[PDB]
């Protein structure tokens, strides 16, 4: 995956170097974020596409497949500012807000999914949260394989291999990182 | 009368002392023009860090309250698109005092022709004639000269003769129509390369300058091109990029569109309000409206993708932006559209076209913000007037963007009330001219300001001639709030479809003041264009009928 390397470069290039004159306020939208323990980044699309058309151009592409590669890229940032050496730090989150052409909800039809769509409405309910995981260790019920999952998002099934079969795999709950999550419903 | 460098040398020498200066610049007035001139004019002060006032005049009457109120040690003063038509030897007077006159009074127009008294009779000016006209212009030359000062009863009947043969000549002059030949900003720049100084915001000031008036004519414009993209060859930010590099990070040539909005906007809206495409489309009629539909279904760009704000459409599509166009507006009769246009990148902001900066700055003149209300709503837009100053600075972008939240709001304004007449068909095509007259309308604050109706009777004068045979003929409008039935009456030109032969130099300023000296109907030159009045619903009509004749033209 050197593509992946290549865009991540990009990624890393875009908040080191980032300038609205002439403060950095990526880099420094970073580092004020880690201090209050917010462990999250908001990315302003319209600096984004001034920044390279080209990262968009592929972000409004295919996007679950991009964003989690743009998450590590800036987690790997915040290993070289809020700390240094020669832990643990969560892969951050990153919010995106930006105008672009608000799409009303009756106008959803097919056609634009998994392209970020823009819109406007009343929440009805929050469901109540519950986790999903994030990085858990799972072990074998017979060769006792001890694999470290990264799951990312972007379900997604267990792998089955090292009779054995057909998905001997337990999810260790003692060493498992946890996320939330909501479930909103909008009128 | 002289030489630029020279001149400056002179308001050098009479400007800097103890205590400094003085010397007030005027800005004047509500055009774009103005503001591009006096603030490469204003940097290049601050660079001798020469003190100045700077001055928002609006009213032409009210230049009088302030040059006749405060003058105390003020031996060198400039002006600025004032006095190329009315003299203000006379208007201020002046009154020489102590040759080698104490104070000299820069006077920068664009204006022609002259007034006869100005050029001729060095008193105030130090006029700013050079070089546009200089001409000759003989027919000025002859006017004093002979003129001044002026068997024996036969010489006398012979020099009355003369006289009179030399006043029929002269009568032809001075009264004509008012036409800019050269934007102030290209002789301030002129003057500017003659110092020495090539500053790249500077350069952008005159570009500025030079598109403020686009929207009407070029006319010389069309050949200033070399003028402007030699000096854009006359320096450069980097041989190649260097992607992009956050600094300098200038301006550059791309081919722009007369296209309204391109970048800020989204592109159907960009079409659906831009003024030049309303008229050839027949964009007001629902049954031509479709029609930009079918301009869309040929470039292949989805309705929905049209929709969308510029900064976000695809990739694809904008490096078939260049391409797409010509394959397809060819067809439509829409072939001028693609000029080579002007383009400052600030970089990771965005880009701005030289034209839609100018639609920024417009904007902000009129929105964004008896004789009391009329005094306090001028004085309005004279805050306005720095609102707008402001816009041109580059370190403060952020108020930019007000400007063009409200200027897509203006023409979403415009268009629509343009639109609200096309239907009622309130056109009178009269006989000797075009007329109209705005009874009703929906938000008439917007049509308060002078450039406003400036615009308004812009699309309009632009939508009622494609052409369309036959016959340009002048358009007037008129609108009424408060402020007691005030009447905005503006005058306006006809727009040629790129095919200009002549200038054809508005004839409405001299109607008016054969009316103003006829019965003078609540007649009010009071707004600084010759071309634009003010009357009042009782003395309107007797007045239309004294505009229908005796038609000059």
């Amino acid at each position: 995956d050197d593509d992946n390397t290549e865009i991540i470069k990009s990624f890393k290039n875009f908040i080191l170097e980032f300038r609205l004159d002439s403060q950095f306020i990526y880099r420094d939208q970073l580092r004020n974020n880690i201090l209050v323990k917010n462990y999250s980044l908001t990315v302003n699309m319209e600096h984004l596409i001034g920044y390279n058309e080209d990262i968009y151009k592929k972000l409004s592409d295919e996007p679950s497949d991009i964003i989690p590669l743009f998450e590590t890229a800036i987690t790997q940032v915040a290993k070289r500012i809020s700390i240094l050496s020669r832990n643990s730090l969560p892969t951050f989150q990153l919010i995106l807000n930006s105008n672009a052409n608000q799409i009303p909800l009756r106008d959803l039809d097919s056609e634009h999914v998994s392209k970020i769509v823009r819109l406007s409405g009343i929440i009805i309910s929050t469901s109540v949260l519950s986790s999903r995981a994030t990085y858990l260790s799972i072990m074998c019920r017979n060769c006792r394989h001890t694999t470290s999952i990264t799951i990312n998002n972007f379900t997604v099934s267990l792998p089955r291999s090292c009779n054995c079969g057909p998905d001997p795999y337990i999810i260790i709950h003692e060493s498992s990182k946890f996320i939330d999550q909501q479930f909103l419903k909008l009128q | 009368i002289s030489q630029f460098s020279e001149a400056y040398n002179k308001i050098l020498r009479n400007s800097s002392s103890a205590s400094s200066c003085q010397l007030v610049i005027f800005v004047s007035c509500l055009n774009i023009d103005a503001l591009c001139a006096t603030k490469m004019l204003s940097l290049l002060f601050k660079k001798q860090l020469v003190q100045s006032q700077i001055v928002p005049i609006f009213g032409y009457s009210e230049l009088r309250r302030h040059y006749s109120q405060l003058d105390d040690n003020i031996n060198s003063l400039l002006l600025v698109g004032f006095g190329g038509v009315i003299d203000l030897e006379a208007f201020l007077e002046i009154d020489p005092q102590e040759q080698s006159f104490r104070r000299d009074i820069y006077v920068l127009d664009a204006h022609r022709p002259w007034n006869l008294d100005n050029i001729f009779g060095s008193q105030i000016i130090q006029c700013f004639d050079d070089g546009t006209v200089d001409d000759t212009l003989g027919e000025e030359k002859e006017a004093y000269y002979k003129l001044l000062e002026l068997n024996d009863l036969s010489k006398r009947k012979q020099r009355k003769k003369q006289i009179h043969e030399y006043e029929g000549v002269l009568e032809e002059y001075y009264s004509q129509g008012t036409t800019v030949v050269n934007s102030i900003s290209a002789q301030i720049y002129s003057l500017l390369s003659a110092i020495g100084e090539t500053n790249l915001s500077n350069l952008w000031l005159n570009i500025l300058g030079t598109t403020s008036l686009d929207i009407a004519y070029a006319q010389v414009y069309n050949r200033l091109y070399p003028l402007l993209q030699d000096e854009v060859k006359r320096l450069t930010p980097s041989s190649r990029n260097s992607v992009k590099t956050p600094d300098t990070l200038t301006l550059n040539i791309q081919p722009d569109y007369y296209l309204f909005l391109l970048r800020h906007s989204s592109l159907y809206d960009s079409f659906y309000y831009s003024n030049y495409v309303n008229a050839k489309l027949s964009l007001w009629n629902e049954n031509g409206k479709k029609r930009l539909h079918k301009m869309f279904a040929r470039m292949g760009i989805p309705l929905s993708t049209a929709q969308e704000t510029w900064l976000y459409m695809d990739h694809s599509i904008k490096r078939e932006l260049g391409i797409i166009f010509d394959k397809n507006l060819d067809r439509y009769g829409l072939q001028d559209i693609i000029r080579d246009g002007f383009v400052r990148t600030l970089g990771y902001r965005g880009s701005i076209s030289a034209s839609e900066f100018v639609e920024a700055l417009t904007a902000l003149l009129e929105v964004g913000n008896s004789a009391q209300k009329l005094t306090n709503l001028r004085k309005r837009w004279v805050s306005n007037f720095w609102l707008s100053w402001d816009a041109l600075d580059d370190r403060k972008v952020e108020l930019l963007n007000r400007g063009i939240q409200l200027a897509q709001d203006l023409q979403r304004a415009i268009f629509n009330t343009g639109v609200a007449i096309l239907e009622k068909k309130l056109i009178k095509h009269l006989r000797i001219y075009r007329l109209c007259v705005l009874q009703d309308g929906p938000d008439l604050d917007l049509y308060r300001n002078p450039l406003t109706l400036l615009r308004l009777g812009n699309t309009l004068i632009e939508c009622c001639a494609e052409s369309e045979d036959k016959q340009l003929l002048p358009m007037v409008l008129a609108s009424i709030d408060e402020n007691t039935d005030t009447y905005l009456v503006a005058g306006l030109t006809p727009r040629y479809p790129r095919g200009t032969k002549k200038p054809i130099l508005n004839n409405f300023s001299m109607a008016f003041q054969q009316i103003t000296a006829e019965t003078d109907a609540k007649v009010r030159i009071d707004n600084f264009e010759s071309s634009i009045i003010e009357i009042r619903r009782e003395d309107l009509s007797p007045f239309l009928e004294k505009l229908t004749l005796s038609g000059l033209l």
